Protein backbone atom coordinates (compact mmCIF):
# COMPACT_ATOMS: atom_id res chain seq x y z
CA UNK A 1 0.00 0.00 0.00
CA UNK A 2 0.72 3.77 -0.34
CA UNK A 3 2.41 5.50 2.66
CA UNK A 4 3.74 8.72 3.07
CA UNK A 5 5.63 10.10 5.66
CA UNK A 6 4.27 13.03 8.14
CA UNK A 7 6.02 16.27 7.60
CA UNK A 8 5.77 17.89 11.61
CA UNK A 9 6.27 21.45 12.34
CA UNK A 10 5.80 22.93 15.39
CA UNK A 11 5.43 26.56 16.06
CA UNK A 12 3.53 29.86 17.69
CA UNK A 13 0.58 31.48 16.02
CA UNK A 14 2.28 35.07 17.54
CA UNK A 15 6.50 36.08 18.17
CA UNK A 16 6.51 34.48 21.87
CA UNK A 17 7.36 36.50 24.71
CA UNK A 18 7.74 34.95 28.04
CA UNK A 19 4.41 34.87 30.35
CA UNK A 20 2.58 36.69 27.15
CA UNK A 21 -0.20 34.06 26.30
CA UNK A 22 -0.17 32.69 22.89
CA UNK A 23 -1.14 30.06 20.83
CA UNK A 24 1.24 26.30 20.31
CA UNK A 25 0.23 24.74 16.62
CA UNK A 26 1.72 21.62 15.61
CA UNK A 27 0.99 21.19 11.74
CA UNK A 28 1.24 17.69 10.24
CA UNK A 29 0.92 17.92 6.56
CA UNK A 30 1.64 14.72 3.70
CA UNK A 31 0.60 11.82 5.24
CA UNK A 32 -1.12 8.78 4.02
CA UNK A 33 -2.78 6.39 5.36
CA UNK A 34 -5.02 9.27 7.54
CA UNK A 35 -4.71 6.99 10.94
CA UNK A 36 -2.38 9.35 13.19
CA UNK A 37 -1.51 9.99 16.76
CA UNK A 38 -0.52 13.63 17.36
CA UNK A 39 -0.05 15.22 20.89
CA UNK A 40 1.51 18.77 22.15
CA UNK A 41 3.50 18.38 25.27
CA UNK A 42 4.59 20.69 28.38
CA UNK A 43 7.77 19.03 29.69
CA UNK A 44 7.12 16.02 28.47
CA UNK A 45 3.63 15.61 29.28
CA UNK A 46 0.81 15.96 27.32
CA UNK A 47 -1.46 18.71 26.75
CA UNK A 48 -5.38 17.43 27.21
CA UNK A 49 -6.60 20.52 26.21
CA UNK A 50 -5.81 20.81 22.59
CA UNK A 51 -8.05 21.10 20.17
CA UNK A 52 -7.70 19.84 16.05
CA UNK A 53 -8.46 20.58 12.57
CA UNK A 54 -11.75 18.64 10.35
CA UNK A 55 -9.57 16.10 8.83
CA UNK A 56 -8.66 17.43 4.77
CA UNK A 57 -6.08 16.28 2.27
CA UNK A 58 -3.98 18.54 -0.53
CA UNK A 59 -3.66 18.12 -4.66
CA UNK A 60 -1.91 14.74 -4.31
CA UNK A 61 -4.01 13.40 -1.71
CA UNK A 62 -1.66 13.23 1.25
CA UNK A 63 -3.38 14.51 4.38
CA UNK A 64 -3.13 17.73 6.88
CA UNK A 65 -3.57 18.32 10.41
CA UNK A 66 -3.50 21.06 12.68
CA UNK A 67 -3.20 20.49 16.41
CA UNK A 68 -3.55 24.05 18.67
CA UNK A 69 -3.71 24.77 21.90
CA UNK A 70 -3.43 28.33 24.38
CA UNK A 71 -0.02 28.37 25.87
CA UNK A 72 2.38 30.68 27.98
CA UNK A 73 6.01 30.67 26.57
CA UNK A 74 8.36 31.09 29.75
CA UNK A 75 12.37 30.83 29.83
CA UNK A 76 12.06 27.39 31.36
CA UNK A 77 9.25 25.24 29.69
CA UNK A 78 9.94 22.64 27.24
CA UNK A 79 7.04 22.55 24.41
CA UNK A 80 7.04 19.87 21.85
CA UNK A 81 4.70 17.86 19.38
CA UNK A 82 5.06 14.25 19.55
CA UNK A 83 3.40 12.19 16.09
CA UNK A 84 2.71 8.99 15.61
CA UNK A 85 2.06 7.01 11.87
CA UNK A 86 2.57 3.73 10.20
CA UNK A 87 5.48 5.32 8.36
CA UNK A 88 7.24 6.11 11.63
CA UNK A 89 9.33 3.05 13.54
CA UNK A 90 8.53 4.70 16.91
CA UNK A 91 6.78 8.29 17.79
CA UNK A 92 8.79 11.60 16.93
CA UNK A 93 9.55 14.11 19.14
CA UNK A 94 9.97 17.59 17.88
CA UNK A 95 10.76 20.05 20.04
CA UNK A 96 9.43 24.15 19.90
CA UNK A 97 12.65 26.19 19.18
CA UNK A 98 11.31 30.20 19.20
CA UNK A 99 14.76 30.98 17.97
CA UNK A 100 14.19 29.70 14.38
CA UNK B 1 -8.30 37.31 -7.11
CA UNK B 2 -9.32 33.72 -7.65
CA UNK B 3 -11.38 32.07 -5.62
CA UNK B 4 -12.18 28.21 -5.28
CA UNK B 5 -15.17 26.05 -3.76
CA UNK B 6 -14.17 22.61 -2.94
CA UNK B 7 -15.32 19.55 -0.79
CA UNK B 8 -13.15 16.85 0.72
CA UNK B 9 -14.49 13.53 1.51
CA UNK B 10 -12.40 10.66 3.14
CA UNK B 11 -13.79 7.34 3.95
CA UNK B 12 -11.68 4.63 5.31
CA UNK B 13 -12.53 1.35 6.20
CA UNK B 14 -11.86 -0.64 10.07
CA UNK B 15 -13.16 -4.33 9.22
CA UNK B 16 -14.49 -5.68 12.46
CA UNK B 17 -14.19 -1.68 14.21
CA UNK B 18 -17.23 -0.36 12.90
CA UNK B 19 -18.92 0.75 9.62
CA UNK B 20 -16.48 3.03 7.24
CA UNK B 21 -15.05 6.46 8.91
CA UNK B 22 -16.55 9.19 6.84
CA UNK B 23 -15.46 12.97 6.94
CA UNK B 24 -16.54 16.05 5.02
CA UNK B 25 -15.25 19.39 4.64
CA UNK B 26 -16.21 22.08 2.85
CA UNK B 27 -13.58 24.97 2.08
CA UNK B 28 -13.60 28.79 0.18
CA UNK B 29 -10.50 29.28 -0.95
CA UNK B 30 -8.43 28.13 1.64
CA UNK B 31 -10.66 28.62 4.64
CA UNK B 32 -12.92 25.82 5.83
CA UNK B 33 -16.52 26.11 6.38
CA UNK B 34 -18.08 23.11 7.36
CA UNK B 35 -18.03 19.20 8.94
CA UNK B 36 -19.32 15.96 8.89
CA UNK B 37 -17.81 13.53 10.92
CA UNK B 38 -19.60 10.17 10.37
CA UNK B 39 -18.40 9.45 14.13
CA UNK B 40 -19.52 12.39 16.36
CA UNK B 41 -22.59 12.99 18.42
CA UNK B 42 -24.71 14.99 16.36
CA UNK B 43 -24.92 13.17 12.62
CA UNK B 44 -24.99 16.31 10.97
CA UNK B 45 -23.29 18.93 8.60
CA UNK B 46 -21.90 22.14 11.20
CA UNK B 47 -20.69 25.07 10.97
CA UNK B 48 -17.16 25.97 10.91
CA UNK B 49 -16.85 29.63 9.51
CA UNK B 50 -18.79 32.50 10.84
CA UNK B 51 -20.21 33.65 7.47
CA UNK B 52 -21.88 30.45 7.36
CA UNK B 53 -23.62 30.12 10.54
CA UNK B 54 -26.40 32.06 9.32
CA UNK B 55 -27.56 30.06 6.66
CA UNK B 56 -31.20 28.62 7.41
CA UNK B 57 -32.71 25.17 8.49
CA UNK B 58 -33.02 24.17 4.83
CA UNK B 59 -29.45 24.28 4.22
CA UNK B 60 -29.01 22.63 6.92
CA UNK B 61 -31.19 19.70 6.51
CA UNK B 62 -30.21 19.45 3.04
CA UNK B 63 -26.69 19.43 3.46
CA UNK B 64 -26.65 16.70 6.03
CA UNK B 65 -29.35 14.27 3.95
CA UNK B 66 -26.96 15.47 1.01
CA UNK B 67 -23.95 14.20 2.60
CA UNK B 68 -25.21 11.02 4.57
CA UNK B 69 -26.08 9.75 1.03
CA UNK B 70 -22.89 10.76 -0.09
CA UNK B 71 -21.21 8.43 2.96
CA UNK B 72 -23.37 5.24 2.31
CA UNK B 73 -22.07 5.34 -1.50
CA UNK B 74 -18.84 5.78 -0.23
CA UNK B 75 -19.53 2.59 1.93
CA UNK B 76 -20.29 0.34 -1.12
CA UNK B 77 -17.54 1.47 -2.85
CA UNK B 78 -14.83 0.34 -0.52
CA UNK B 79 -16.38 -3.27 -1.22
CA UNK B 80 -16.65 -2.63 -5.14
CA UNK B 81 -13.07 -1.36 -4.81
CA UNK B 82 -11.95 -4.37 -2.70
CA UNK B 83 -13.54 -6.58 -4.97
CA UNK B 84 -12.22 -5.28 -7.94
CA UNK B 85 -8.65 -5.28 -6.49
CA UNK B 86 -8.95 -8.88 -4.98
CA UNK B 87 -7.81 -7.61 -1.76
CA UNK B 88 -8.75 -9.19 2.02
CA UNK B 89 -11.85 -8.20 4.03
CA UNK B 90 -9.36 -7.74 7.14
CA UNK B 91 -7.34 -4.26 5.83
CA UNK B 92 -8.72 -0.89 6.13
CA UNK B 93 -8.54 1.15 3.14
CA UNK B 94 -9.45 5.12 1.83
CA UNK B 95 -11.61 6.30 -1.01
CA UNK B 96 -11.06 10.38 -1.18
CA UNK B 97 -13.19 12.15 -3.22
CA UNK B 98 -12.47 15.99 -4.32
CA UNK B 99 -15.01 17.83 -6.71
CA UNK B 100 -15.72 21.73 -6.93
CA UNK B 101 -15.80 25.07 -9.21
CA UNK B 102 -12.90 27.61 -9.71
CA UNK B 103 -14.20 31.52 -10.52
CA UNK B 104 -11.87 34.05 -11.27
CA UNK B 105 -11.97 37.98 -9.63
CA UNK B 106 -14.63 38.72 -12.07
CA UNK B 107 -16.83 35.77 -10.23
CA UNK B 108 -17.32 33.64 -13.73
CA UNK B 109 -16.66 30.16 -14.12
CA UNK B 110 -12.99 29.24 -14.57
CA UNK B 111 -12.51 25.37 -14.39
CA UNK B 112 -14.24 22.43 -12.53
CA UNK B 113 -12.99 19.17 -10.93
CA UNK B 114 -14.79 16.19 -9.80
CA UNK B 115 -12.12 13.18 -8.84
CA UNK B 116 -11.45 10.14 -6.92
CA UNK B 117 -8.11 8.31 -5.28
CA UNK B 118 -8.35 4.82 -3.68
CA UNK B 119 -5.29 4.13 -0.85
CA UNK B 120 -3.62 7.44 -1.74
CA UNK B 121 -3.81 6.74 -5.56
CA UNK B 122 -5.68 8.49 -8.58
CA UNK B 123 -8.62 6.05 -9.39
CA UNK B 124 -10.84 8.27 -11.56
CA UNK B 125 -10.66 11.72 -12.56
CA UNK B 126 -13.05 14.07 -14.78
CA UNK B 127 -11.14 16.10 -17.63
CA UNK B 128 -11.00 19.88 -17.74
CA UNK B 129 -13.89 19.05 -20.55
CA UNK B 130 -15.87 18.21 -17.74
CA UNK B 131 -16.92 15.16 -20.61
CA UNK B 132 -14.75 12.82 -20.17
CA UNK B 133 -12.70 10.89 -17.79
CA UNK B 134 -9.12 9.60 -16.97
CA UNK B 135 -9.17 6.12 -15.38
CA UNK B 136 -5.26 4.48 -15.53
CA UNK B 137 -5.94 1.15 -13.80
CA UNK B 138 -8.67 -1.60 -15.11
CA UNK B 139 -10.62 -1.15 -12.23
CA UNK B 140 -11.04 2.35 -12.71
CA UNK B 141 -11.56 1.87 -16.49
CA UNK B 142 -14.37 -0.77 -15.39
CA UNK B 143 -16.36 2.01 -13.13
CA UNK B 144 -15.18 4.35 -16.72
CA UNK B 145 -17.98 2.24 -18.67
CA UNK B 146 -20.01 2.51 -16.41
CA UNK B 147 -20.11 6.14 -15.70
CA UNK B 148 -20.00 6.80 -19.35
CA UNK B 149 -22.88 4.82 -20.04
CA UNK B 150 -24.48 6.05 -17.45
CA UNK B 151 -24.14 9.64 -18.21
CA UNK B 152 -22.66 10.94 -15.36
CA UNK B 153 -20.56 12.88 -16.23
CA UNK B 154 -23.30 15.27 -18.15
CA UNK B 155 -25.24 15.67 -14.35
CA UNK B 156 -21.77 16.64 -12.33
CA UNK B 157 -20.51 19.64 -15.48
CA UNK B 158 -23.80 20.90 -14.43
CA UNK B 159 -23.51 20.83 -10.74
CA UNK B 160 -20.21 22.67 -11.85
CA UNK B 161 -21.12 25.18 -14.00
CA UNK B 162 -24.02 26.26 -12.46
CA UNK B 163 -25.27 25.59 -8.75
CA UNK B 164 -21.37 25.55 -7.17
CA UNK B 165 -21.22 28.94 -8.86
CA UNK B 166 -23.86 30.03 -7.29
CA UNK B 167 -23.30 29.10 -3.70
CA UNK B 168 -19.50 30.40 -4.10
CA UNK B 169 -20.71 33.38 -4.77
CA UNK B 170 -23.00 33.37 -2.56
CA UNK B 171 -20.28 32.34 0.61
CA UNK B 172 -17.50 34.93 -0.74
CA UNK B 173 -20.34 37.98 -0.08
CA UNK B 174 -21.82 36.80 2.96
CA UNK B 175 -17.72 36.00 4.13
CA UNK B 176 -16.66 39.35 2.24
CA UNK B 177 -14.74 40.65 4.83
CA UNK B 178 -12.61 37.82 5.63
CA UNK B 179 -12.60 36.17 1.95
CA UNK B 180 -12.21 39.47 0.22
CA UNK B 181 -9.21 40.75 1.73
CA UNK B 182 -5.57 40.72 1.42
CA UNK B 183 -2.79 40.63 3.98
CA UNK B 184 0.53 40.93 2.68
CA UNK B 185 3.44 38.80 4.54
CA UNK B 186 5.34 40.56 7.22
CA UNK B 187 9.41 39.57 5.71
CA UNK B 188 12.14 39.05 7.62
CA UNK B 189 15.71 36.97 7.54
CA UNK B 190 17.05 35.53 10.88
CA UNK B 191 20.65 34.45 10.82
CA UNK B 192 22.03 31.41 13.26
CA UNK B 193 25.67 29.77 13.53
CA UNK B 194 25.52 26.40 13.22
CA UNK B 195 29.00 26.39 14.19
CA UNK B 196 32.07 28.51 14.18
CA UNK B 197 31.98 27.92 9.66
CA UNK B 198 28.31 27.89 8.83
CA UNK B 199 25.18 29.54 9.55
CA UNK B 200 21.52 29.03 8.59
CA UNK B 201 19.67 32.07 7.08
CA UNK B 202 16.15 31.61 7.32
CA UNK B 203 13.59 33.58 5.30
CA UNK B 204 10.11 34.39 6.74
CA UNK B 205 6.81 35.34 5.44
CA UNK B 206 4.39 35.95 8.63
CA UNK B 207 0.74 37.03 8.77
CA UNK B 208 -0.02 36.36 4.98
CA UNK B 209 -3.57 36.12 3.08
CA UNK B 210 -4.11 34.33 1.08
CA UNK B 211 -1.69 31.23 1.06
CA UNK B 212 -0.29 31.60 -2.16
CA UNK B 213 3.68 33.03 -1.85
CA UNK B 214 6.57 32.27 -3.10
CA UNK B 215 9.89 32.31 -1.45
CA UNK B 216 13.40 31.97 -3.06
CA UNK B 217 17.31 32.15 -2.18
CA UNK B 218 19.45 33.44 -4.44
CA UNK B 219 23.46 33.51 -4.13
CA UNK B 220 24.95 36.26 -6.34
CA UNK B 221 21.88 36.13 -7.97
CA UNK B 222 22.02 32.38 -8.95
CA UNK B 223 18.88 30.78 -7.71
CA UNK B 224 19.26 28.34 -4.63
CA UNK B 225 16.29 26.45 -4.95
CA UNK B 226 17.79 22.58 -5.39
CA UNK B 227 19.81 23.93 -1.90
CA UNK B 228 16.99 25.52 -0.24
CA UNK B 229 15.11 24.20 2.70
CA UNK B 230 10.88 24.94 1.78
CA UNK B 231 8.57 24.23 4.78
CA UNK B 232 5.28 23.75 2.95
CA UNK B 233 3.07 26.72 4.09
CA UNK B 234 1.28 26.60 7.38
CA UNK B 235 -1.82 28.51 8.93
CA UNK B 236 -0.81 30.52 12.17
CA UNK B 237 -4.16 29.42 13.65
CA UNK B 238 -6.47 32.90 13.07
CA UNK B 239 -6.91 32.58 9.09
CA UNK B 240 -3.00 33.79 8.22
CA UNK B 241 -0.20 31.67 6.90
CA UNK B 242 3.08 31.66 7.28
CA UNK B 243 6.01 29.89 5.37
CA UNK B 244 10.11 29.92 6.01
CA UNK B 245 12.64 28.91 3.44
CA UNK B 246 16.45 28.28 4.71
CA UNK B 247 19.40 28.15 3.17
CA UNK B 248 23.20 26.76 5.17
CA UNK B 249 25.81 28.98 3.69
CA UNK B 250 29.81 29.11 4.72
CA UNK B 251 30.35 31.91 7.96
CA UNK B 252 30.93 35.02 6.17
CA UNK B 253 29.07 34.54 2.90
CA UNK B 254 26.12 36.28 4.35
CA UNK B 255 26.07 39.32 1.84
CA UNK B 256 25.76 36.88 -1.22
CA UNK B 257 22.21 35.84 -0.44
CA UNK B 258 19.00 37.55 -1.58
CA UNK B 259 15.64 36.27 -0.10
CA UNK B 260 13.26 36.81 -2.62
CA UNK B 261 8.93 37.25 -1.22
CA UNK B 262 6.06 37.20 -4.21
CA UNK B 263 2.47 37.53 -3.01
CA UNK B 264 -0.67 39.81 -4.03
CA UNK B 265 -0.31 41.64 -1.20
CA UNK B 266 2.92 43.15 -2.25
CA UNK B 267 2.78 46.13 -4.85
CA UNK B 268 6.15 44.86 -6.44
CA UNK B 269 8.35 41.36 -5.98
CA UNK B 270 10.31 42.22 -2.27
CA UNK B 271 14.10 41.51 -2.02
CA UNK B 272 15.65 41.11 1.53
CA UNK B 273 19.69 41.59 2.04
CA UNK B 274 22.20 41.20 4.39
CA UNK B 275 23.97 44.45 3.93
C1 LIG C 1 -21.60 18.41 2.09
S1 LIG C 1 -22.33 17.28 0.91
C2 LIG C 1 -23.07 18.45 -0.29
C3 LIG C 1 -21.99 19.24 -0.93
C4 LIG C 1 -22.41 20.25 -2.00
N1 LIG C 1 -23.07 21.40 -1.41
C5 LIG C 1 -23.28 19.62 -3.10
O1 LIG C 1 -24.41 20.14 -3.40
O2 LIG C 1 -22.71 18.71 -3.79
C1 LIG D 1 -13.60 5.74 -6.42
S1 LIG D 1 -15.15 5.37 -5.62
C2 LIG D 1 -16.23 5.03 -7.10
C3 LIG D 1 -16.54 3.55 -7.46
C4 LIG D 1 -17.83 3.40 -8.31
N1 LIG D 1 -19.02 3.70 -7.54
C5 LIG D 1 -18.00 2.00 -8.95
O1 LIG D 1 -18.99 1.32 -8.65
O2 LIG D 1 -17.30 1.53 -9.87
CL1 LIG E 1 -7.36 7.29 -1.14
Amino acid sequence: MIQRTPKIQVYSRHPAENGKSNFLNCYVSGFHPSDIEVDLLKNGERIEKVEHSDLSFSKDWSFYLLYYTEFTPTEKDEYACRVNHVTLSQPKIVKWDRDM
Amino acid sequence: GSHSMRYFFTSVSRPGRGEPRFIAVGYVDDTQFVRFDSDAASQRMEPRAPWIEQEGPEYWDGETRKVKAHSQTHRVDLGTLRGCYNQSEAGSHTVQRMYGCDVGSDWRFLRGYHQYAYDGKDYIALKEDLRSWTAADMCAQTTKHKWEAAHVAEQLRAYLEGTCVEWLRRYLENGKETLQRTDAPKTHMTHHAVSDHEATLRCWALSFYPAEITLTWQRDGEDQTQDTELVETRPAGDGTFQKWVAVVVPSGQEQRYTCHVQHEGLPKPLTLRWE
